[PDB]
């Protein structure tokens, strides 16, 4: 479960073809920690877009 | 310190957001690194208004 606060004067991003690296896509990255079947932790980054 | 970090009296590092970039910014979407005063040297800026 996550909950996220967004911002409603934000514009839509300049940049249109969304990628991963470049930071003018994106409007907001949000990091979640998991764990697999073995205890390994992977990463989930969302990004939200407008 | 020796290698130019940011670090308390105790011999821990203080993280941080790290800076890249010409001109450097702040990238939020990135993962706490500890942060390092470097040595290097400023970049020149080519003039375009005058």
């Amino acid at each position: 479960s996550m909950q996220i606060n967004l911002n409603s004067t934000d514009p839509v991003p300049s940049k249109t073809p969304f990628s991963v690296s470049d930071a003018d896509s994106y409007n907001k990255k949000g990091t979640v920690t998991v764990y697999d079947s073995q205890g390994n932790a992977h990463d989930m980054n969302v990004y939200f877009v407008k | 310190d020796e290698n130019r970090n940011l670090v308390n009296m105790q011999g821990m590092q203080l993280t941080g957001y790290p800076a890249t970039g010409t001109p450097p910014t702040i990238q939020q979407g990135a993962n706490p690194a500890p942060i390092t005063i470097p040595n290097t040297l400023m970049a020149a800026k080519s003039t375009t208004t005058a």
